[PDB]
């Protein structure tokens, strides 16, 4: 199983994959 | 807000990606 809800740290995490500034 | 949308449901990367500020 995948879960692909996003919460918590876990929504930290991805929101600094997804905004942070790295190429 | 995010969590409604990301935590409690699944959202897209684009719908993510418009939470960044």
């Amino acid at each position: 199983f995948v879960n692909q809800h996003l919460c918590g740290s876990h929504l930290v995490e991805a929101l600094y994959l997804v905004c942070g500034e790295r190429g | 807000g995010i969590v409604e949308q990301c935590c409690t449901s699944i959202c897209s990367l684009y719908q993510l990606e418009n939470y960044c500020n």
